[PDB]
RNA sequence: CGAAAUGGAUUUAAGUUCAGCCUUAUUUUAGUUUAAUAGAGGUAGAGCACUAAUUGAGCUAGGGCCUGUCAAAGGGUACCAAACUCAGUUAAACUCCGAAUGCUAUUAAAUGAUGAAUAGGAGUGAGACUAUGGGCGAUAAGGUUCAUAGUCGAGAGGGAAACAACCCAGACCAACAGCUAAGGUCUCAAAAAUGUGUUAAGUGGAAAAGGAGGUUUAGGUACGUAAACAGCCAGGAGGUUGGCUUAGAAGCAGCCAUACCUUUAAAGAGUGCGUAAUAGCUCACUGGUCGAGUACUUAAGCGCCGAUAAUGUAACGGGGCUAAAC
RNA sequence: GGGUAGUUUGACUGGGGCGGUCGCCUCCUAAAGAGUAACGGAGGUGCGCAAAGGUUACCUUAGAGUGGUUGGAAAUCACUCUGUAAGUGUAAAGGCAUAAGGUAGCUUAACUGUAAGACUGACAAGUCGAACAGAUACGAAAGUAGGUCUUAGUGAUCUGGCGGUGGCAAGUGGAAGCGCCGUCACUUAACGAAUAAAAGGUACUCCGGGGAUAACAGGCUUAUCCUUCCCAAGAGUUCACAUC
RNA sequence: CCCUGGUGGUUAAAGAAAAGAGGAAACACCUGUUAUCAUUCCGAACACAGAAGUUAAGCUCUUAUUCGCUGAUGGUACUGCGAGUUCGCGGGAGAGUAGGUUAUUGCCAGGG
């Protein structure tokens, strides 16, 4: 009577790639995620898989509004 | 009660979606918004980098003495164009502001168009 | 027996149980309580043995409240096997108790009879106990 | 000694400048040095330089 | 100068290869630890607001039971019980919440080649234990499999009687110099004396549930110089075989309470012994002789029993020690 | 065509065999960045869709209660409260009110050449991407669209087939053929794929090694076993402990 | 300037419920479907055309904070490190309690 299961996928390495306050240049990836765990603010864009990336050079910042987190470049 | 409340709620949802679809206005190409009351018709040009109304117009203005018809809003758009040209703005983004682009708004917009404003 | 009638998952991982109790540590429904002085697991079946003891000692005098419900499977591999396949099978049910859990509560009878009945109950549990009157009423 | 202690604390001590028992170093107490000394208080002896 | 026993892949699992770790040469200068400021978690913990489990009352649909019953509309509801209310619990695959450390960015100090790039040469890819967090196991294994750090590995010296992984500490060589760490200072065996208490078990110098008028100190509840407790001297009853079940049950098979009264000093529908049934002997109960703490408990410091294998005292290293024990 | 000959007949594995498993995706284990094992705990998958894709515009479920032809607990209709618990082709998770959910119109961006800068990473690979030229779809426009709310529905090289281009063309001019671009054929599933092509026995056995690994003993552990002990409901005419 | 309307900024609910107050202007209700426009039926919504009437509702303001939301100070859990051991240094919840809360503000148009 062997084990009926034991099966796991490859870890996808999600999470925040650039920390709030760090300096990024155009096109950097900031967050990798499934779904808008973090939403888009000023000067960032959302990829087709909800990746957060920087449209211009600046400093990352996270804000909170009504309990939702927004990422911006300032 | 609830029916009027939900009508208001739907209008707000439409307004919000329209706003973030068209994006914000900048001093070069500010945003033109309208408001259609049961009596009158209002238009404002806004620069969101400041939250400032660069120019505005409405049928309340006594001197214009227009009505609330297609003809009247045609003339009103003419006046708005001549008022904006002297402040040298030619590019605008048209926030329909929760309304449907048809009828009065169509005539307003086309009137701004025949007189050299990029909307 | 005492046992849950439906479970999301049949088997669960044995944690490490530690620390005193920060909740369910006060006499609520009755007059006299049977606090524990250790942290351990009380099986359903020891629970019902203690319950029979208390209830039988009490000649209809009052009521007995059980403040723990097992809801924790305890798996055991078959008798003669090796360490291979994995997570054998549920055998009996355990309840978690920490130092300070009230664990049992009694109502109605005189204090002497309650103390006797509840030592009679404590004789069948695997943890040190203490009998407590409300200590803020009489 | 540094033998057998935690890695983080060995790093702190080498950042203070002490490598052996019997090591002597004079330092000016500001917030940084105060934090390092607090980390490694159990392995040091502090005297004051009048 | 100085590793690795890890990651990925493999007709691979005792092999090999790339990365990781090492060294040499050149170039480059910016690791590393703090502190301050500012960021993203969902863990510990906690909580029931979601998904499930669950305790006791309150309420009440619905289901059956019973009853003016036809199976019309009904009524009595011990229950079987949804939902709801109050109180109270459980969760790795629950989260309205939520740290500490850890991680990232900047700056200033502090430490001084520990970073990185190119090129030559590798080795390694069997790990082990200890301190924490876990999974599997049987909260068994010097078990198995991961994470952080240490040591061994590759590490000599001192300590734990002996004892790679524990404690202290990194051996350039020499000195018949000193101060110290762990650990010790009766003796084997280099090093301690004094102060205040505790222990009678050689506890120290193995261990559980439980039992326990051992003792030190502290604190409650009963009770007391207006006589408590133990002893000693008396009563310890009358109504009343309490009504009974039973054959009997007269206080002591057994049911029920003893809101059963009186003389009351005090006498219980009796504490035990024992009688078929009593009978009979005793006690709580109360009075006199005596003359201060006693009777039940609570928290700690040491103790007692439980204690229990086979070559030989053998669970202090030995001698011995009432301190030379705590 | 075993008459004869050359060979193959996998690995992981709490010894081996038997059984089970082998790629990819989701969650937990995972100890609040990333990563992290076991024959640890639960599932899915080798697709579907010419719209269930693109865009514009407009709408909002499920549940409870309530009033209603059949109609009943529950179908469709209306209102109140609740406020995403509903629904998203397909597992789970993360998301989804501006909806990524529902409906309708038009439509093919389910595009060509590219791509600053990155994420993840032994390598091979995989992933995101503003913006630019060509040419469309929708929209008044701003703008969006390089398939699908996101993450699984996959397969290297060699060989060969098909279409295009006209680069190579063994003296020259052609051609066979090859190269280039587009593209098709592998449960190569043991899924980084030893061959285009592969099962067993040996107790008649042999060799090189291993306590890296089993059987007999020693050691660790005590589930099981054995020996007691704690609690005493009771049985014993009454009487827990004469005894059980 | 204030009121009203429009449109933003700063996030703690700036949440709903009930009661009361007004309406000059403004906003909304409201009126007709005939023209272009819209619904898988319906001028409800959308759209066009307007001024008969009203605070009734929406809206603004005022209320007992009725529900919700927010919530200290101490203490506890937990935790990094430590030759002090349930101790030494530092960090510090959740729940509960005392409370609190029916936003604030920039510039455009109308007239006060």
């Amino acid at each position: 009577g062997s084990s009926k299961n034991g099966r796991d996928s490859i870890s996808k390495r999600l999470g925040v790639k650039r920390s709030g306050g760090q300096f990024v240049k155009a096109g950097e990836i900031i967050v990798r995620q499934r779904g808008t765990k973090f939403h888009k603010g000023k000067n960032v864009g959302l990829g087709r898989d909800y990746t957060i990336f920087a449209l211009s050079s600046g400093k990352v910042e996270f804000k909170t509004l009504k309990g939702r987190k927004y990422v911006s470049i300032v | 009660m609830k029916k009027i409340k939900e009508a208001e709620q739907r209008k707000l949802r439409r307004k919000k979606r329209i706003k973030d679809k068209i994006g914000r206005g900048v001093a070069s190409r500010p945003r033109i918004t309208v408001f259609k009351s049961n009596r009158y018709f209002y238009a404002q040009v806004i620069d969101d980098s400041k939250g400032h109304t660069i120019a505005s117009i409405s049928t309340i203005e006594k001197s214009l003495n227009l009505g609330k018809n297609i003809d009247d809003v045609k003339k009103l758009g003419e006046v708005l164009a001549k008022r904006l040209k002297e402040k040298n703005i030619n590019n605008l983004i048209f926030d329909r502001n929760g309304y449907k682009y048809h009828g009065l708004i169509a005539s307003f917009a086309t009137s701004l168009r025949e007189f050299g404003i990029n909307i | 027996m005492l046992s849950p009638k439906k479970v999301k998952y049949r088997k669960k991982q044995r944690g490490r149980l530690s620390g005193e109790a920060q909740k369910g540590n006060k006499i609520s429904f009755g007059e006299y309580g049977l606090v524990s002085l250790e942290t351990n697991f009380i099986t359903a079946r020891q629970i019902e043995a203690a319950r029979i003891a208390m209830t039988r000692k009490i000649k209809r005098g009052g009521r007995v409240w059980i403040r723990i419900f097992p809801d924790i499977p305890y798996t055991k591999k078959p008798a003669e096997t090796r360490m291979g396949k994995g997570k054998g099978g549920v055998d009996h049910w355990n309840a978690p108790v920490k130092l300070g859990t009230v664990m049992f509560e009694m109502s109605g009878v005189v204090e002497e009879l309650a103390q006797e009945a509840m030592s009679l109950a404590s004789s069948k549990l695997p943890v040190k106990t203490m009998f407590v009157v409300r200590r803020d009423l009489r | 000694s540094l033998i057998g202690k935690l890695n983080k604390k060995v790093k702190v001590l080498k950042a203070l400048g002490l490598n052996k028992i019997g090591d002597k170093k004079v330092h000016f107490l500001n917030e940084s040095i105060k934090g390092m000394l607090n980390e490694t208080i159990n392995m040091i002896l502090l005297s004051e330089v009048m």
